[PDB]
């Protein structure tokens, strides 16, 4: 195995914390520039949720690649490459809630 | 066409219709196949 | 313990709720050819298909309905499924068992293999 | 109240030898003593032998029979019967 | 081209919207496009050719402008031979 | 004594008598063939198998030429390619230009082998031949002009089907294949000729013109019409089942499927239950939401307990639904879970798996020397098992005897008689056949489930066990006792502990009866209490549905993944091919949802967890394609002797005596229009 | 004679084979296999570590002056452990010849950027990263080209469905273009076209 950027999990965690800092400070600027109607707390909660989604990763290379992708997304947001549609896609506003209980899935459709 | 008439076929239309979009004669798509699955018809007697 | 699930970009529902079948496709009984039975195939579980109201065309919401992958060996397909975090079921290859064929048996003196017509 | 008992044994595993002995020797007597009690004998592979006792309303308890001699299996089954 | 109980014109395929079906709304102020010419009736109308040979060939007319050439056996007196493509029928005389 | 031969310079060791074609198969080269089928006998007529052997002036037919040591098979030499080109040109000289209209197009051996081993143009400048088409039945559409006289159909009909009704009439280019008279080729395995035929001369009438091969999506699944467990490929296009094709499982079905399996899918398109139905004030079933019907059944379930709640399982139900219903009823403290087929409860009964399994697997039949069939018509009850019996009879000279009504099994057999008393005679040793069984090195005795369904079934089972015990006393690894089940669900239900037979319901009428696709009619409203609440969960509404207060739509075998165990005890899983119609849902999901509504939620919430529960109840169920089994004949025989029931004098008569009975035996078959047409053809 | 069949040029075949042996000898450390196709194309197979060294050797005149990177791409073969096969196509205008160098990588193993050697690999490597999942280390700027700004998956990967997992539409409620799960009104009809009969005996794989 050849390390992408970090030879051990602790170094990757350090990189992840740096990326989280960058996003946390960028969130208010994003709300201001993109004229988003979400609050800063809401965007930072979404940032935490996106970070938490991949909290199960235990391999340093996967974490490093995830940090790279997050940095690319942050660069997109810091510039105006991503539009308000792209920024608000993280909040699935249009999509209706999907029930997760067995009975609701049984009622709604054949999907497992 | 006057010098060289087209071949005469029965199925060929005798009256040419212009584009009928935006008119009551506009084509409306629909399925041309019958229902695939037939459901059970419950009995009409109480029991 | 390789996991590319986070990096693939597949939504969680398909990662978790989908069962992938690893198999060697059986020969189409209509044909005697066996060339299409030489490579392992990975196919996802079938999902709902409904008729479009306008035209009756079969509509689907399963992104992986048509996704089929070819693997040289069973182990490689299993490795791919494990790396992508799909639950997998492996059906062992079915090979035609060797048979004993004799043209002479068609004209046996005492056995029942004699053929009434040629 | 016992409603059924399931015995799972491996056909060739060393652990299931005692359960196999109980089946070969004592099972007929057990069925005679309990004519209408369903004692279902089923085969398990590469897992420890176990005894399943379905009680009233579907409550079930399982006792591992791994590496149990025929006498030990008989004691376990009799204890389940006695409750 | 028969008309269904709802008043719709049944297609040659036999497709007509049942009174229960809600899809009939699509023609509410528009029309249902049905071809009046039915292939089955017109193919029936054609006369049956009588040929004096056991096997005959149908190319559909026009040579390369028709359909692949096929040879039809006319031995059976009971039933006329029918082209798989053209649908024209032939029978041996008498 | 493997001998060494070389295929294109590569050494392959093959047993003596191996044909050149099989030696090439050893190295991966598939010699082009038209008339050679491994299941069928060698003919050599097609002549496409011709290949060149190095240093040999004349090419040899790979199919019919036994290899000689030191032969080098040149499979791609100029001579072999030219022979293939010439044979292909001759085959295509008189072939009709029907490909655009031929159903075989896209799956035709002639087309592909022309595209691979033939020339790209035609030198034939003469008129082609035409052949008057023959009518051989309502299932096989015949366009004989496409015939290439491979004789596959004739050899199949003679060897496998056993019906010597198809043959060649005439000589030369005028030679024609088909009954000289207006006879109809009727057999359980007739449809397989459609598969065997290399060209589209013989095609499925029901499937004619419906679809092209490339469009179809193929799903591998298992048949449920019989307990043989034939592996099938369900071909679906645009979410609609198009045809059923055989899938090769050497052990269970070689490459064949019965006519009912092949042509009964049409029933799945008719008389389907697509919405929940609840009785209204007038007493007429009306469509209702899932919630309302499930709540009504849940209220009924909560109200009553113990024997008040009962379950009857049909032939087509799945193991997962069986376990779900068993658990749900047990939570109400009801063990009255009954199958519609009767197996002798006295003795070990369901306790020992060997008691209700075909211990000698279907493959074992070939090894056996003598088979004694008791009260079973295997031709109609289990067609592929009868086909295996005929295969062993033809090749291994198996001796077959039947105790029952004289029936045509497609092979010669000794008719001992129809009276059940003969079993006592065999056991005692008075009957001459007992000496044959004693001498037999690998004897086999098969008792059909239909015979057990008789009132004296327990005595019949005990007598057959006595015969087997005498055989064992006279002379291990071989198993001599077998039961042939005719219903798919029976083996799984017995493994799960479902009580065989409906007798328990008869003894104690239940207030609430849940019919899991039970269309047999063994139990009716008259037998039940007057106010009995009946719930029906099934794909079709045939008999149980009309007499049920609540109808819960359920999926079919094509529409769900489920475990069905064959007569051998082998568990195989179907795979989803189409989604269940309308509001119909998978059965185990229905049972689980009723559990959730009624306040007793079963632990499983996904199919894998339900399979884990099955592993808890019976480990073998989740071990797919395994028939290892266990031998407990000693204990079962010892238990059997305790009771002494006396067999009634009524002669053993199979439920199915003619092919007319075979066509419609289940809800799917009854719904099918094609099976009705076949019944009309046979009867009229 | 033989009008249909393509003419064969053995001279170019011998020259390419000789130059391939030349390259293999000069850089035994990285080259694993060199083969010349019968349509007169040369391929040198290299260990992933040797991309920069072998490419720099090829560009500089050790009797080879491949100074133009025709194209750079990857082929995803899921069966192989290193599912991605990085392919470099180079052109030597001095000798009017083209050679191909191929290497392998995994989803998690980086491969060195060749922007230093050629400088046309910036966008090609970015495309490889965007469609396939390969990461090129030391790249001046690795970001998405040809995919949507928020696109999550890596297409062209033989796992990605052709239609994708998301679809875009305009929603009046949010006055914005909003992504949603893909729901095709006509599911792409998968056609099984492969014939059951072998077409080319020359390529028959061993039975094993
Ligand atoms: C406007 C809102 C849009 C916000 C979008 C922000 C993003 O794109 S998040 C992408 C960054 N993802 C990551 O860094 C993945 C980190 N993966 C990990 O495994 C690590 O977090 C670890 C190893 C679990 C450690 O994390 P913890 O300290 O345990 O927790
Ligand atoms: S009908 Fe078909 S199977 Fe029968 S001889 Fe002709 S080509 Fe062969
Ligand atoms: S079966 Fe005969 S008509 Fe049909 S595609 Fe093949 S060669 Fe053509
Ligand atoms: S089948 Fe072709 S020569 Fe025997």
């Amino acid at each position: 195995v050849k390390p992408i950027f970090s030879r051990d999990m602790n170094e990757a965690k350090r990189r992840v914390r740096e990326l989280y800092r960058a996003w946390y400070r960028e969130v208010p600027n994003t709300v201001h520039l993109f004229q988003l109607d979400i609050s800063v707390k809401q965007g930072r909660d979404k940032v935490r949720e996106m970070f938490m989604k991949n909290a199960h990763v235990t391999d340093p290379r996967v974490v490093d690649l995830l940090v790279i992708k997050g940095k690319m997304e942050l660069e997109e947001t810091i510039n105006v490459w991503k539009q308000r549609t792209h920024i608000m896609r993280f909040f699935h506003e249009t999509e209706a809630p999907r029930p997760t209980d067995f009975l609701s899935k049984f009622y709604v459709g054949h999907d497992p | 066409p006057t010098t060289k008439p087209p071949t005469a076929r029965k199925y060929i239309w005798t009256n040419h219709k212009f584009n009928v979009s935006g008119t009551p004669q506009q084509y409306v798509p629909y399925s041309t196949t019958r229902k695939k699955i037939q459901e059970w018809v419950p009995p009409s007697t109480p029991y | 313990k390789l996991d590319i699930t986070t990096l693939t970009g597949v939504p969680e529902e398909h990662i978790k709720t989908r069962k992938v079948r690893i198999f060697v496709p059986a020969r189409n009984n209509m044909q005697s050819g066996v060339n299409n039975t030489k490579k392992w195939k990975m196919e996802f579980d079938t999902r709902e298909r409904w008729e479009n109201p306008l035209m009756g065309w079969s509509s689907t919401a399963d992104p992986l309905s048509n996704l089929v992958l070819t693997f040289s060996t069973k182990e490689d397909a299993v490795a791919f499924a494990e790396k992508n975090g799909w639950s997998f079921d492996v059906e062992e290859r079915k090979v035609p068992k060797p048979k004993s064929k004799s043209y002479g048996a068609n004209f046996s003196w005492n056995k029942r293999t004699r053929v009434s017509t040629k | 109240g016992l409603r059924e008992i399931r015995i799972h044994l491996c056909q060739r595993s060393p652990g299931s030898q005692g359960v196999r002995d109980f089946i070969e020797k004592r099972y007929v007597e057990l069925k005679k003593a309990n004519p209408d009690l369903p004692i279902l004998i089923r085969e398990c592979s590469d897992v420890q032998p176990k005894l399943w006792a379905r009680y009233a309303f579907g409550q079930e308890k399982n006792v591992s029979l791994n590496n149990f001699s025929a006498d030990q299996v008989t004691r376990t089954l009799e204890n389940v019967l006695s409750g | 081209v028969r008309t269904s109980p709802t008043g719709e014109k049944v297609t040659h395929t036999g497709q007509a919207y049942d009174d229960g079906d809600y899809r009939r709304v699509r023609f509410s102020d528009r029309q249902k496009e049905v071809n009046e010419n039915f292939a089955i009736d017109l193919i029936a109308e054609q006369p049956v050719s009588e040929v004096g040979s056991r096997v005959i060939s149908c190319d559909g007319g026009g040579g390369a402008l028709g359909h692949p050439r096929v040879y039809i056996n006319l031995d059976k007196e009971t039933k006329t031979g029918t082209c798989g493509y053209c649908g024209l029928q032939f029978r041996q005389p008498h | 004594n493997l001998i060494e031969v070389f295929v294109d310079g590569q050494s392959v060791m093959v047993e003596p008598g191996t044909t050149v074609l099989q030696a090439c198969e050893k190295v991966g080269m598939q010699i082009p063939r038209f008339c050679y089928h491994e299941r069928l006998s060698v003919a050599g007529n097609c002549r496409m198998c011709l290949v060149e052997i190095e240093k040999a002036p004349k090419v040899v037919a790979a199919c019919a030429m036994p290899v000689m040591k030191g032969w080098n098979i040149l499979t791609n030499s100029e001579k072999s390619k030219k022979a293939r080109e010439g044979v292909m040109e001759f085959l295509l000289a008189n072939h009709p230009l029907d490909c655009p209209i031929c159903d075989q197009g896209g799956e035709c051996d002639l087309q592909d082998q022309s595209m691979m081993f033939g020339s790209d143009r035609s030198r034939f400048l003469e008129g082609k031949r035409a052949v008057e088409d023959k009518n051989i039945g309502p299932l096989v559409k015949t366009i004989m002009t496409r015939c290439i006289q491979c004789t596959r159909c004739i050899r199949f009909a003679s060897e496998i089907a056993g019906v010597d009704d198809l043959g060649t009439t005439g000589r030369g280019n005028d030679m024609q294949v088909g009954t000289y008279i207006e006879k109809m080729f009727m057999s359980e395995l007739s449809g397989n000729i459609i598969d065997i035929c290399p060209v589209g001369a013989l095609t499925s009438k029901p499937y004619a013109f419906t679809a092209r091969p490339w469009e179809t999506r193929k799903t591998e699944s298992i048949d449920v019409m019989d307990a043989v467990g034939s592996n099938i490929v369900v071909s679906t296009r645009t979410g609609e089942v198009m045809r059923i094709l055989p899938r090769m499982h050497e052990d269970i079905n070689e490459e064949w499927i019965s006519d009912k399996t092949r042509f009964a899918y049409d029933g799945l398109k008719r008389q389907r239950l697509t919405q929940p139905m609840i009785r209204n004030e007038k007493g007429l079933l009306t469509y209702t939401t899932w919630e309302d019907a499930l709540s009504r059944v849940a209220g009924m379930l909560q109200s009553f307990q113990g024997n008040d709640v009962a379950a009857i399982a049909g032939g087509l139900v799945d193991a997962e639904a069986l376990v779900a219903l068993k658990d749900l009823l047990n939570r109400v403290d009801s063990d009255s879970l009954c199958t519609e087929e009767v197996f002798p409860t006295a003795g070990a009964g369901t306790d020992l798996r060997s008691n209700y399994l075909l211990n000698t697997t279907i493959a074992g039949v070939e090894e056996a020397d003598v088979i004694l069939l008791v009260g079973t018509n295997p031709r109609f009850e289990a067609p592929l098992f009868n086909a295996r019996i005929r295969k062993s009879w033809l090749h291994n000279d198996l001796k077959v005897a039947l105790i029952g009504s004289p029936v045509d099994l497609t092979y010669r057999y000794d008719h001992l008689g129809d009276s059940p008393k003969i079993l006592q005679d065999i056991a005692s040793g008075n009957h001459p056949f007992s000496q044959i069984l004693k001498e037999a090195k690998k004897p086999m005795v098969v008792l059909g489930s239909s015979a057990l369904q008789r009132s004296d079934g327990t005595a019949i089972l005990a007598a057959v066990s006595n015969i087997a015990q005498n055989i064992r006393l006279s002379s291990g690894d071989w198993k001599v006792m077998n039961i042939l089940h005719r219903i798919a669900s029976q083996v799984a239900a017995l493994d799960l502990g479902y009580k065989p037979g409906v007798e328990a319901i008869r003894k104690n009428p239940p207030k609430v009866l849940f019919l899991l696709g039970a269309d047999g009619g063994c139990i009716t409203r008259q037998d039940l209490p007057k106010d009995c609440f009946i719930i029906y969960q099934g794909h079709h509404g045939d008999v149980g549905a009309p007499m049920a207060d609540v109808i819960l739509p359920g999926a079919a075998y094509t529409e769900k993944s489920a475990t069905y165990v064959n007569t051998e005890g082998r568990a195989q899983q179907t795979k989803v091919a189409v989604t269940p119609p309308g509001l119909a849902r998978e059965d185990w999901k229905i049972i689980r949802a009723l559990s959730e509504i009624a306040g007793m939620t079963l632990p499983y919430d996904t199919l894998d967890q339900v399979r884990s529960r099955l592993e808890e109840v019976s480990p073998n169920l989740v071990r797919y394609d395994d028939v290892e089994g266990a031998n407990y004949f000693q204990q079962a025989n010892e238990l059997s002797k305790l009771v002494n029931q006396q067999l009634l004098a009524d002669p053993l008569v199979p439920p199915q005596l003619t092919i007319k009975d075979f066509y419609m035996t289940d809800s799917i078959s009854r719904a099918s229009q094609t099976m009705a047409k076949c019944v009309k053809a046979v009867t009229e | 004679t033989r009008p249909t069949i393509r003419p064969r040029n053995d001279v170019v075949h011998k020259q390419l084979s000789a130059f391939g042996q030349y390259v293999a000898e000069i850089l035994p450390k990285y080259v694993q296999q060199v083969q010349v196709s019968c349509f007169n194309e040369l391929e040198i197979f290299i260990h992933p570590d040797g991309v920069i060294p072998v490419l720099t050797f090829l560009r500089d005149h050790t009797n080879a002056q491949f100074k133009s990177l025709a194209d750079l791409t990857a082929v995803d073969v899921p069966t192989r452990q290193n599912r991605f096969e990085i392919v470099y196509n180079l052109l030597s205008l001095r000798f009017n010849s083209r050679i191909r160098v191929k290497t392998y990588t995994d989803e998690l193993t980086p491969i060195e950027s060749s922007v230093t050697v050629y400088k046309a690999a910036n966008w090609y490597e970015r495309e490889i990263w965007d469609m396939f999942g390969v990461f090129f280390a030391n790249h001046p700027d690795l970001r998405r080209i040809l995919t949507d700004y928020g696109f999550e998956g890596h297409p062209f990967r033989k796992d990605f469905p052709l239609s994708g997992y998301v679809e875009l539409r305009y929603d009046d409620e949010v006055k914005r273009v909003v992504a949603e799960p893909v729901e095709l009104a006509q599911e792409f009809r998968k056609f099984d076209l492969n014939s059951p009969w072998e077409a080319f005996p020359a390529y028959r794989q061993p039975p094993e």
